[PDB]
């Protein structure tokens, strides 16, 4: 007699990763958002399959295809709104996941954080190109403005403009390249997510206290299994509450018109999770400076593990850095609000002050705060 | 004073048995007991009757982690019926199905007990032993094993499977083997004067009478696989066990895995 | 001594 | 890897079955003071940045509605 | 001075690891130097440290803290890991200085 669960060639992988995996006992609900992110990605692909296998997206009548989806296809409105609000809920859960890692000292895992930064780049790209795809009015204007941003760099801007666009305005094949790697790139996201899981399984999980959790660890089943099921049901409640009661709350009406290049939009913005990033393009008065400002913001997010000058990992015992952290979180909220509002007085100077406060908090203020915290603790 | 009044209120003649086994004349010992033991002061001095409060079995788990010990001991026990219930006799046969094993056993691999065979075949335990302790209206029926740390979880699974086999897959062959083993146990134990006298004293204290060994044989012969498996379903299936551990017991599971493993999902 | 220990009162949690 | 994670000596853990204990043992009457304690211990570090940025938002919208007002 | 000592004690109380019964040296992030600082500890300090971490995790799991009589006050939070960690840091520094030349 042998144990089936520990000798099967396929089931030892699933129980070593799922059943008898030792996890910290004192894990709060925040880590559950990470699991939510995974299943959110899955339902996106499911809706994405339902956005291709019945549908005929065109380079010229994409908007007509989309309204025929919403009207003349059974449950097409439901899957379209689950795709849009699942992208919104994916960015909500991703922001909470990144904030969890940023707050509880989880950036001490090097390669896990680095491939997380790669995953963040990938989901930014997929969300922007999916927003480009249905060919609305302001979707067209946002695509035109940001391809004018990216056309400045020689041999990789211009050549890919002529590669992803047959012509600058419209010709016989325009949006199929956008559709092509908006189709394929979430599977690279799923592959990088299983690499994320593999590296975390190599290094183990982290408790909110930031200590060595090896004294008290429990099996993942059935505690965190039922905790994840409860979190998934709550997330699906909120997700189709946003889908099925308030479908155009996180959205906007300005992309519910057909694209017309002769007609300018009065107020132009991206989607909400891009909005603060758009504010940085309104901060520095340079297009290349704005592009490098976006890359520099996600690069200092990647560079945050090198700025940990404190000998305490988590921030449960770090009140000064906690205050700085919540100032930073409210600063990103102000940056989203500023990126929503158009370019006038004094939103320009609120954008300048918010961007320099964001960069000063992440770069210099937090390690000096950690040095002050360590000096006040009789450590050095 | 505590020893004095404890001895005063607890050493009383109606709660006392003078037992003898061996080359003894009964009339002579009765005369000598009437000569010597007829001064007890059996009257209640303070009129305080010590009654037997019915104890409650609570499913719980205590674990004493200490990793410098070389081997880990784990005992798992569910509530037993008691002395007066005959069903423990059937449960005795159940223990004779499961048996015991040590590292010094000369049987090797071909032992009839499947848990002992899988313990020697997979190198699981230093030893295991099945026990059935009975108290007034209660008791503990279960197993105790000493093993290294890195096997503990696996061995627990095997033990639970054997118990659930007694719920479902009891056949005539292992029931007959357990009956023969229990017959040899209850006749072979009562050899010499000391264990016979011990049996006499414990029988007149627990059952209130000395059960003859022919009556034990009649009770043993009455069992078959159907009633053994329904008593095992009555006392083991979907029950809350009591788990005690001492040693390197990090791989000893929680209460939830043991409680889930004490019922199969197929029925 | 192992006899010096006993379980705490779980009266606030028990039914 | 249960069994070779850490080395702990002389610790005793007591636990109960879930079937011999209450699922919500004094839920509200022992949960409200702990929630109030956590809120009192964390709101002084969480809330004031949110209050200041609410003030910033209200000032910005007040200036936007006060932008021209038919200037004399 | 005296006011700096008062704000230091107030910051120690507001840090919040005395509510969980933790000492000051228990909260250090386990880097490599801290790992061979723990590895050079005697058995009783190590056992008390492991019990303190396990009790802190148990209290954090239920979102509870110790009663105020059981909190770690300022005078008994001694520095037991400090000589081991400082000599580990010193020997790592001289190893780096040897490897530099
Ligand atoms: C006054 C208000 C009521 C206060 C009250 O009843 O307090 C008692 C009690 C006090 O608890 P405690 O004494 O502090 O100790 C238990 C802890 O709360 C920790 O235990 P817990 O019971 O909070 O469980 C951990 C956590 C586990 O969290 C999850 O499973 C959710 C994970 C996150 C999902 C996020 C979805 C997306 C969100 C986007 C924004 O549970 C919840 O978050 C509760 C989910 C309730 C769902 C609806 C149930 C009906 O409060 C609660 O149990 C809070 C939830 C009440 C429902
Ligand atoms: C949510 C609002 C704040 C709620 C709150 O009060 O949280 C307190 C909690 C810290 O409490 P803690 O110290 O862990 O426990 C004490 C137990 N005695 O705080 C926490 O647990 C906070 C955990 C989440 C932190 C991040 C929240 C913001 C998420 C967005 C971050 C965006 C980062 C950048 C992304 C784009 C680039
Ligand atoms: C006093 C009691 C009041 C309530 C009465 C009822 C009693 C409730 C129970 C109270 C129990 C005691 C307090 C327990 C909480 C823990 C201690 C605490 O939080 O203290 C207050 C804290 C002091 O600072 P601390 O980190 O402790 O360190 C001091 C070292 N100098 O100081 C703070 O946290 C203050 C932080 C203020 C931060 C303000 C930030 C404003 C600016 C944000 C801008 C963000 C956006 C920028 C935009 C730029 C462009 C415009
Ligand atoms: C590989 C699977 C996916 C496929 C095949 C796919 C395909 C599509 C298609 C055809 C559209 C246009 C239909 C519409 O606009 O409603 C679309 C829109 C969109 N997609 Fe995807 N998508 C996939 C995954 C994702 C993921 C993972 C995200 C999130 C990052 C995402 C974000 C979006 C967004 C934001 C829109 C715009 C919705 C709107 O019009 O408001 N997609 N996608
Ligand atoms: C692309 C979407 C993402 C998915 C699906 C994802 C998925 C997961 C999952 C399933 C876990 C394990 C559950 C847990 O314990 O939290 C996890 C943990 C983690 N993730 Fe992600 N993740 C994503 C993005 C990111 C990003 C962008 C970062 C970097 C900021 C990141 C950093 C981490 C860290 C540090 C942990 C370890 C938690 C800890 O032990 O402290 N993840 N992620």
């Amino acid at each position: 007699m042998t144990n089936m669960r520990k000798t099967h060639p396929l089931f030892k992988i699933i129980n070593h990763s799922f059943i008898d995996l030792p996890a910290p006992s004192n894990i709060s609900s925040w880590w559950n958002f990470g699991s939510l992110l995974g299943v959110c990605l899955m339902v996106q692909i499911i809706t994405g399959l339902f956005l291709a296998m019945h549908y005929t997206s065109d380079t010229m009548t994409a908007f007509s295809s989309v309204t025929h989806i919403c009207r003349d296809v059974n449950y097409g409105w439901l899957i379209r709104y689950m795709h849009a609000n699942g992208a919104s809920m994916f960015f909500i859960c991703l922001f909470l996941h990144v904030g969890r890692g940023l707050y509880y000292g989880s950036y001490t895992f090097m390669e896990t954080w680095n491939i997380g930064v790669l995953l963040l780049f990938a989901v930014m790209a997929t969300a922007f190109m999916g927003y480009v795809l249905p060919w609305g009015q302001m979707s067209f204007w946002g695509a035109t403005v940001i391809t004018n941003l990216l056309s400045a760099i020689p041999y990789i801007g211009t050549t890919l403009v002529e590669w992803i666009w047959g012509g600058f305005s419209v010709d016989k094949a325009t949006l199929t390249r956008f559709f092509a790697f908006h189709f394929i790139l979430p599977f690279i996201i799923a592959a990088l997510a299983i690499v994320h899981l593999l590296f975390l399984h190599e290094t183990g999980s982290n408790n909110p206290t930031g200590l060595n959790s090896d004294a008290d660890k429990i099996p993942f089943h059935p505690y965190y299994t039922i905790k994840d099921i409860l979190g998934i049901l709550i997330m699906f409640l909120i997700l189709m509450t946003l889908v099925l009661f308030f479908p155009d709350m996180l959205g906007d009406p300005d992309n519910y018109m057909p694209a017309n290049p002769l007609n300018t939009p009065p107020h132009i913005k991206p989607e909400w999770y891009f909005l603060f990033a758009y504010a940085i393009l309104r901060s520095i008065p340079n297009k290349l400076g704005g592009v490098l400002a976006l890359i520099l913001s996600i690069l200092i997010l990647a560079l945050m593990p090198f700025l940990h000058t404190s000998k305490q990992r988590s921030l449960m015992f770090r009140p000064i850095t906690q205050i700085l952290y919540w100032i930073l979180v409210a600063n990103l909220l102000i940056l989203t609000w500023i990126g929503g509002q158009p370019v006038e007085h004094p939103f320009i100077i609120i954008g300048q002050l918010a961007s320099i406060s964001y960069f000063s908090i992440i770069l210099i203020l937090m390690p000096i705060s950690g040095i002050i915290e360590d000096k006040m603790l009789k450590l050095y | 004073t505590d020893l004095t009044d404890y001895l005063n209120r607890h050493y009383k003649a109606p709660r006392m048995v003078l037992a003898a086994a061996g080359g003894v004349e009964h009339q002579q010992l009765l005369d000598l007991a009437q000569k010597h033991l007829s001064s007890v002061s059996r009257v209640y001095e303070e009129d305080a009757v010590p009654g037997l409060t019915p104890c409650r079995f609570t499913g719980s788990e205590i674990r004493h982690r200490d990793d410098a010990l070389p081997l880990a001991h784990v005992a798992i026990a569910v509530e037993g019926p008691g002395w007066a219930n005959p069903d423990n006799v059937t449960l005795q046969v159940a223990n004779a199905i499961i048996g015991h094993y040590d590292c010094t056993y000369g049987g090797g691999v071909h032992l009839s007990s499947p848990l002992a065979s899988v313990a020697v075949a997979n190198k699981l335990c230093q030893s295991f032993q099945t026990f059935n302790i009975s108290y007034s209206d209660t008791g503990l029926l279960g197993a105790h094993f000493v093993c290294d740390a890195m096997s503990i979880d696996d061995m627990v699974f095997f033990l639970q499977g054997q118990w659930m086999r007694l719920c479902t897959s009891a056949t005539e062959s292992e029931v007959t083997r357990g009956k023969n083993i229990l017959r040899n146990a209850l006749v072979s134990h009562l050899d010499g004067t000391t264990p016979v006298c011990e049996d006499i004293g414990r029988s007149l204290l627990t059952y209130g009478r000395r059960i003859p060994l022919a009556e034990w044989e009649s009770r043993i012969q009455e069992v078959d696989a159907q009633m053994l498996r329904d008593i095992c379903s009555k006392y083991f299936y979907d029950q809350c066990p009591a788990v005690a551990g001492y040693g390197p017991i990090e791989q000893l599971p929680d209460y939830n895995r043991i409680r889930s493993g004490m019922f199969w999902l197929r029925f | 001594s192992h006899t010096d220990v006993k379980v705490p009162d779980f009266s606030d949690y028990r039914r | 890897e249960f069994g070779n994670l850490a080395r702990i000596r002389h610790v005793i853990s007591y636990s109960l079955s879930p079937f011999e204990q209450r699922a919500f043992p004094s839920y509200f009457s022992k949960g409200i003071p702990n929630v109030l304690r956590r809120t009192r211990e964390r709101i002084l570090r969480v809330a004031p940045p949110f209050v200041v940025v609410y003030l910033i938002y209200t000032w910005g919208n007040q200036e936007f509605e006060q932008s021209k007002r038919k200037n004399p | 001075s005296k006011w700096l000592d008062g704000f230091r004690k107030w910051y120690y109380n507001a840090a919040g690891f005395n509510k969980l019964g933790l000492m000051r040296d228990d909260t250090l992030h386990e880097t490599e130097d801290v790992k061979e600082a723990i590895r050079r500890l005697p058995e009783d300090l190590y056992n008390d440290r492991m019990f303190r971490i396990k009790r802190a995790l148990d209290l954090t799991m239920r979102h509870q803290i110790l009663p105020k009589d059981q909190w770690t006050k300022y005078e008994e939070d001694k520095f037991y890991l400090e000589p081991y960690l400082k000599e580990v840091i010193r020997e790592r520094k001289e190893r780096e200085e040897w490897a530099k030349k």
